[PDB]
């Protein structure tokens, strides 16, 4: 199965910005490791075999390093090129431009920022493909994953109420969590087709999507949608998009995340010291490092003195030649 | 010719020689000098000298190691069709040659064992020995964290050179009396010795305080790895932790007819043993091989303890 994967770099560039003036976004370090190449491996375990990256904020060194990078190798599992265009893009956005180029073919994987995640994408697919099978106006399935609601990974953007089909897992209501809105409003008519639904706060939005061929066309088509939840969603569901459907797909086991905030990019990246997103772990040495486990979760490098009377405590990761 | 005297000759030559070899040296030196030129007068020779060896210095274990060695080289290279004469200054020739390995067997030693000291542990050894002292040194060099205990070694009080050799190069140290070594084992996290000579079994003849470290460490469940080159392999089978030859007669009683309080805070030095006692005590001991963990040589580390049996057993024939 021949399958590609939208990647929106330079997407969440402002949040960090006193930083991603020398570099980019996507390859500032997590744990000693640039966000892009998690990206990478997350689709090289979905099976994504041709990679696109958006971007635009120094845009050339972004294109340098995947030059350079593992993933323009012979035996690299995709083929990834680079899109540039002018700076602050809109999903929607990229999504119209990816319609006028043809360049999607079939169903393919949506993710915005860099995303963290040890979820093979596998049987998401195959779902996601049979359920195309038997109706194609199945457009989309969201790749979530379940929690608690207060849980710490669970953020601002995470959080939002889902209403499920218990047995046809169709999404039938999304709304985002906001303050000073108190209440679930549904629209009754769904009872009469829907009837064991799951009204769910516990849920993590990934917001890793698996999008059909139809999707860059329905964008250009409502050339008003800008995100791929607040618009497009809502438009499904208050049928802007008059028959079309989507889908949830509640993820009960790995990881899944994006580096989207500060917060986050230091949330994810404990979670990744705590073997949370195994194999992608820091003494795996997947960008041949010289990582070594140690109890407490202290990650050390080779060639690192450390002085006696000198005292590293438990999550602490240090890099080679660092001395103390 | 005095070998003996010979042999004690090397032995203050060069602190950094093992008694095996000193004994070797000595025989090649006599080798030397030995007029010879019958097999019959060729070999009548060392054994009369070894001979003479093994009488002249009272403990000879060590030394018995080196000689077996020496004679086993000789015999089978005799053997051969072989000629007395090339061997003769082909011993003589690298008997300079010899104290090389010998020194490079150490070395060999250290580079395998300082890794089983790893970062933040305390390692306990017991009076001094070269080869300990080597692989202790060797992972220092290396910026490794750790910490030693020193037992304070009785008779022998080898205890302070060693830890005054570990201070040197900046090593924590600590001393301990041999009557508080089972008190440390819990803060011990491995036990290094080094042994005078190795029997069939794989058993360790060392310093009269040996055992009982190895006892220690057994009960407390701490490894026990023991340092000796591949040439202090000897065959001989003590058939139990007290079946030595004596140097001396030893652990005899009084014979008193009618012949006409302490705290134990306190510390009293001026209430040892005299030293007529101390010759009445043992001066080595037996170590069984149950009680070794593995045993680091040149060969490496050896935890079969069948191999140092295997290693006899190619050494003759």
């Amino acid at each position: 199965h021949a399958l590609q994967a939208i990647v929106l770099s330079d997407s969440y560039n402002y949040r960090f910005r006193p930083l991603t003036l020398d570099k980019p976004r996507c390859l500032l370090p997590l744990a000693n490791t640039p966000l892009i190449e998690y990206t990478f491996e997350f689709l090289a375990l979905a099976g994504v075999q041709e990679v696109y990256v958006f971007c635009c904020a120094h845009a050339g060194q972004i294109r340098e390093y995947i030059e350079k990078s593992k993933w323009n190798l012979p035996s690299s599992p995709f083929s990834v090129n680079t899109i540039v265009s002018r700076e602050s893009l809109s999903v929607g956005d990229a999504l119209r431009e990816l319609d006028s180029k043809q360049l999607i073919t079939s169903d393919f994987i949506l993710v915005s920022g860099d995303v963290v995640s040890n979820v093979p994408l596998n049987e998401v697919l195959k779902e996601h493909r049979k359920r195309r099978e038997d109706d194609k106006n199945a457009i989309m399935t969201m790749v979530v994953r379940e929690a608690s609601p207060f849980h710490r990974t669970r953020a601002r953007t995470e959080s939002s109420v889902f209403v499920i089909d218990k047995k046809t897992s169709q999404c039938v209501h999304y709304q985002a969590n906001e303050r000073g809105k108190h209440y679930v409003s549904m629209d009754p008519e769904i009872f009469n087709e829907h009837e064991e639904l799951e009204v769910r706060n516990d849920l993590i939005d990934c917001q890793i999507d698996i999008c059909s061929n139809d999707v860059p066309a329905l964008f250009t088509e409502n050339f008003d949608y800008q995100d791929i939840r607040k618009d497009f969603v809502y438009g499904v569901l208050t049928s802007d998009l008059l028959g079309k459907k989507i889908h949830c797909h509640v993820a009960k086991e790995n990881y899944a995340a994006r580096v989207r905030s500060l917060q986050t990019y230091d949330a994810i990246s404990k979670d990744v010291l705590s073997r949370w997103v195994y194999p992608f772990v820091p003494d795996s040495n997947l960008l041949n490092q010289t990582f070594s486990y140690q109890r407490h979760q202290i990650y050390k490098e080779e060639d690192v003195v450390l002085a006696r009377s000198c005292i590293i405590k438990a999550r602490t990761l240090i890099g080679a030649y660092t001395k103390v | 010719f005095d070998i003996v005297q010979v042999y004690k000759k090397f032995l203050q030559d060069d602190p950094e020689i093992t008694m095996p070899v000193a004994a070797i040296e000595a025989l090649v030196q006599l080798l030397s000098r030995s007029q010879a030129k019958t097999i019959s007068e060729f070999m009548d020779i060392l054994q009369n000298g070894s001979n003479t060896l093994k009488e002249g210095v009272q403990n000879n274990i060590s030394l018995s190691a080196g000689c077996d060695i020496f004679q086993r080289f000789v015999t089978r290279s005799l053997h051969d069709v072989g000629d007395f004469e090339q061997c003769k200054r082909h011993l003589v020739e690298n008997g300079k040659l010899f104290i090389q390995r010998a020194r490079a067997c150490r070395q060999r030693i250290a580079h395998l064992g300082y890794p089983l000291i790893r970062d933040g542990s305390v390692i306990l050894t017991h009076g001094f020995s070269r080869g300990v002292a080597a692989v202790l040194l060797a992972a220092a060099k290396r910026h490794v964290r750790f910490k030693v205990f020193v037992t304070e070694s009785r008779p022998s009080g080898s205890g302070c050179l060693m830890t005054r050799t570990l201070k040197n190069a900046c090593i924590p140290t600590c001393m301990v009396l041999d009557s508080a070594v089972s008190f440390t084992m819990n803060r011990v996290d491995l036990v290094l010795v080094g042994a005078e000579g190795v029997v069939e079994n794989g058993g360790l003849i060392n310093q009269i305080g040996t055992f009982q470290l190895a006892v220690f460490a057994k009960h407390a469940h701490k490894p026990f790895y023991a340092v000796a080159e591949s040439h202090k392999f000897v065959r001989m089978f003590p058939l139990s932790q007290y079946d030595i030859p004596f140097s001396r007669p030893i652990l005899e009683f009084d014979d008193p007819s009618p012949e006409t309080p302490t705290p134990s805070d306190a510390i009293h030095n001026e209430l040892i043993m005299n030293e007529e006692q101390i010759r009445n005590n043992p001066t080595l001991d037996v170590t069984p091989p149950e009680f070794v963990s593995g045993l680091i040589t040149d060969l490496g580390i050896i935890d079969s303890k069948s191999g140092v049996s295997e290693e006899l057993i190619k050494l003759y024939l």
